[PDB]
DNA sequence: AAAAAAAAAAAAAAAA
């Protein structure tokens, strides 16, 4: 659950947690791809918290 | 000619206090010599407490504390400005500065016991104006008020 | 889309 | 590869002329701008509640100290701070037993349980300020913690103890002070928690509300809020030029009248004669109908212009000869085509659009530190980027905790210097006198506005209100 | 301008307007806090403002 | 000579009063000593006290309330304004004041 | 526990009666602290009196003499057993000694 | 009824 040497997927008590982005392109300043960061939990490692 | 103030205290423990004190005391204008005030440390640091107490001191100002109460540096401090306070004839020389209310007056110690300390534990700027009062009581030296030399 | 994100440049800096 | 430039940081001043970046440090050592001989406080609350008052002021009377002494400089003591009395000796006291509130609190209509509180308290204040000889500066209300949980909206009390209005809105705070805006009673709302947290538990043992580290700062930031509301002038800036004035617009909505109506209020400064700085309000809120608009007619934008240049006129003698009005919003053409029209030949109008909304974070490559606070990257001469929150050294660490984001600036329409226009809200970021921090992370104009917004959407019988802040905040 | 007026009761009126203004915006539209409104007036005023 | 009036009491209860006298005696042309008034900081206060009562004491006044009986620091003064009183001959040297109903 | 008597007196003038008390008073079995004694001295001695006067000293004597009356380390010394005395709740814990007509 | 590009109202957590 880690890309080159750092950890995406993780562990928290009962909670796996995830690293994600969001997607968002933008022509204003350049021709750019804007990326966000969130964190989303899991209680099984494939369904979400509702 | 002395015209220096003295503050002796435990530097790591009672420095915000002693920061505080310094740079009002400053800011009035009056020279006040410190440990923590000067920036940088070195071996002539110890020889020159010494010859500063001994040489310049008009006011030594102990900061009393359960920290500075007994602490090595402050009782040497303590110990040679008992002698310029005696080489002086000057009986108020040491004033002290009592700033916790832990360290009860019967707990003081033996150098200081004997001693009217001007009392901060209740509010800092009454000690403060109480020292001022002390200050032009006993006619200690001072150079007109310049907050611009604390800043 | 280049893999390696806009890098800036700043002239000032600080230490820990 | 993009350059960034850094805006020096803007100095604020203090007494005797001195100037220092921090307002904490500032007034440690050079005290306020002017002499206020004493804070005559009163306090309403419950007795038991009046107990947990005298505690607090008589503790900060007492130093405080924080657990990190550079992130937080530590409190030297209201009065040595302040050179102002401030003592739990001589405050009027108006009793407000717990019976009294059970009577309004255990009620099913939260509307109807929010202005039965409020009007407990405010006849009670209002009793004690008209009958009354004392005379009182500031009235610090000392609310239980039960009140706030069950007296905003969307707080549901439970049906255990539910034993039994709709032109105001149901927050506590923002309908008890707009209710006193007709007899202009400064007021300081406390939290019965945010007083001595240290009674107030949780089942694990470890208080809810825990300033154990952070106790100085608390003193820091209530002791600023009762000097300001009680008519001092805690500091001041120094980097302003002669003739602009401000002006900051947000637009807020009224859920009380059909249609949300989106009241607009703004807030002003400017300089004034000699060297002192005024920042007062600039109230005349012009409703704009339609649901969303958010742009106003060209008479109300003519008459909050009107208005602007009228209490600047009447304090300097003549108009300003370059005004900067912010926004969290960007204006249409309508706006400033009834702008221009007041607007003389002479004074220069300039639109200035900020917003937190686009998503740019500038990473650090190495350390577990972010960006230095005051990093701007100008796209071009319009438009900008400037970190308001970040990494600033004298307090050792970040304004913010995760990384942060910057404040997107632009300018709309006029001309404005793009880094004149980024060395300016940073010192509109220093001025906020609601809290002793170092600085904000938006700046005051768009920040008080919206609180006066905030304040003046909870009452529909508002008429000519105050344009000072101590009122208000 | 409102002293030398011949109606007495628009002149008192106006006149104590011109005063009321002016404090009640100083107590609404100001940061300062006064306990106590001295009003400094005229003896012209005294002459030329009664019954 | 001896010209001043020790107005000794008890330091942190009955400091309104000793103020109040003290001011009035200062105001009326009495030259008067007392320690929230006249204490040196940074002063050895019992040699000092002592000093006062012995030497430049013309007059002691008590003032005696419930603290003041069985406070030992008044005690002390009292002792030695005693003692000088005998050495000065003058049984008029002590005046107590009685304040507490 | 405390069972050492402090015994404070002027150094260099009232050496013959401090010797030939504590002589005395050790011989009849009660442990016995003064500065006349302990054969040295060193920097360290200023903290060893205020250690043993809080902590060890059971009586305090004071040699009450015109040297001693108004000796600076003397008064400290005094000024620290009264400290001592109020801590106890021992009223007979100063126990002077005069030896001078 | 979708979209992008611009808006405020509200509640929770954490240092400040
Ligand atoms: N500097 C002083 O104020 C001082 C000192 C000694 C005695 N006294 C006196 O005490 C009287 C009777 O009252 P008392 O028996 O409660 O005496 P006391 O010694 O208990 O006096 C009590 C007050 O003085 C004390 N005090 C002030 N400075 C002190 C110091 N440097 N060392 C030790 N204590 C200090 C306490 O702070 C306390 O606030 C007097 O009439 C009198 O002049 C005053």
């Amino acid at each position: 659950d880690k890309f080159e040497k750092t950890m995406l997927v993780g562990k928290q008590k009962d909670k796996n947690w995830h690293f994600a982005i969001s997607g968002a392109s933008k022509l204003y300043p350049f021709p750019v791809l804007m990326i966000s960061s969130h964190i989303f939990f899991t209680a099984d490692g494939k369904k979400l918290i509702d | 000619m002395r015209n220096k103030i003295f503050i002796s205290h435990a530097t790591p423990d009672d420095n915000d206090f002693t920061r505080w004190l310094a740079l009002k005391l400053i800011g009035l204008g009056y020279e006040v010599w410190c440990d923590i005030l000067f920036l940088d440390k070195g071996v002539d640091f110890w020889s020159n407490i010494e010859k500063v107490i001994r040489e310049d001191t008009c006011k030594f100002l102990l900061v009393s504390s359960s920290y500075s109460n007994q602490r090595e540096g402050v009782l040497k401090e303590l110990a040679v400005a008992a002698k310029v306070k005696k080489q002086l004839k000057d009986d108020k020389f040491i004033i002290p500065l009592a700033i916790d209310e832990q360290l009860s007056y019967d707990d003081i110690n033996i150098d200081i016991v004997r001693l009217n300390a001007i009392d901060f534990k209740m509010s800092w700027a009454r000690g403060l104006k109480d020292i001022l009062e002390a200050f032009e009581k006993q006619k200690v030296p001072k150079e007109v008020a310049d907050a611009s030399k604390s800043n | 889309v280049s893999n390696e994100p806009v890098k800036f440049k700043g002239n000032v800096s600080y230490n820990i | 590869m993009k350059e960034l430039i850094y805006i020096e940081e803007p100095k604020i001043l203090f007494a005797h002329g001195q100037k220092c970046t921090d307002a904490r440090d500032g007034l440690a050592l050079f005290g306020p701008l002017n002499n206020l001989y004493g804070i005559k406080s009163g306090v309403i609350g419950t007795k038991q509640g009046l107990k947990i008052f005298r505690d607090y002021l008589d503790h900060i009377q007492k130093p405080i100290y924080n657990s990190n002494s550079i992130t937080r400089p530590m409190f030297p003591g209201f009065e040595a701070v302040f050179d102002c009395k401030w003592e739990s000796t001589g405050i009027t006291f108006k009793e407000v037993t717990n019976e009294d509130i059970g009577k309004f609190l255990y009620n099913s209509s939260t509307h109807k349980r929010t202005y039965d509180l409020v009007s407990l308290f405010i006849d009670k204040i209002i009793s004690a300020n008209k009958n009354e000889d004392e005379n009182v500066d500031v009235w610090f209300v000392i609310v239980p913690d039960e009140i706030y949980k069950y007296c905003r909206p969307n707080s549901v009390l439970p049906k255990e103890m539910v034993q039994t209005t709709y032109n105001y809105d149901a927050q506590f705070h923002d309908q008890f002070k707009a209710r006193l805006l007709k007899h202009t009673i400064p007021t300081q709302i406390f939290r019965e928690s945010t007083l001595a947290w240290r009674d107030f538990k949780n089942a694990f043992g470890l208080p809810i509300r825990d300033f154990s580290k952070i106790e100085g700062h608390l003193a820091w930031t209530i002791s600023t809020a009762a000097f300001y509301k009680a008519g001092g002038k805690p500091w001041k800036l120094s980097d302003v030029r002669n003739g602009v004035c401000y002006l900051g617009l947000v637009y807020k909505k009224v859920e009380k009248s059909k249609n949300p109506r989106n009241a607009c209020c703004a807030a002003q400064m400017f300089l004034d004669n000699g060297d002192g700085t005024v920042f007062k309000g600039e109230v005349g809120p012009w409703y704009n109908p339609k649901n969303g608009q958010y742009h106003l007619e060209p008479k109300e934008a003519k008459a909050l212009l009107s208005q602007s240049l009228q209490s600047y006129k009447e304090q300097i003698g003549e108009y300003p000869k370059e005004v900067f009005i912010h926004a969290k919003t960007r204006f249409n053409h309508q706006e400033w085509d009834a702008f221009l029209e007041v607007t003389p030949k002479e004074t220069n109008l300039v639109g200035v659009t900020i917003s937190k909304t686009k998503p740019l974070k500038l990473y650090k490559t190495e350390g577990d530190y972010t960006i230095l606070r005051g990093n701007a990257y100008v796209v071009n001469e319009r438009s900008a980027f400037l970190w308001t929150v970040g990494y600033v050294p004298k307090i050792q660490t970040a304004l913010s905790m995760e990384v942060p984001n910057p404040l997107f600036i632009e300018i709309n329409k006029g001309e404005a210097d793009i880094k004149q226009v980024l060395k300016d809200i940073l010192s509109l970021t220093k001025l906020n006198y609601n809290a002793c921090i170092f600085a904000d992370g938006e700046p005051v104009t768009l920040r008080f506005a919206d609180k006066i917004g905030e304040i003046l959407t909870a009452s529909t019988d508002i008429k000519t209100p105050p344009l000072a802040f101590k009122y208000y905040i």
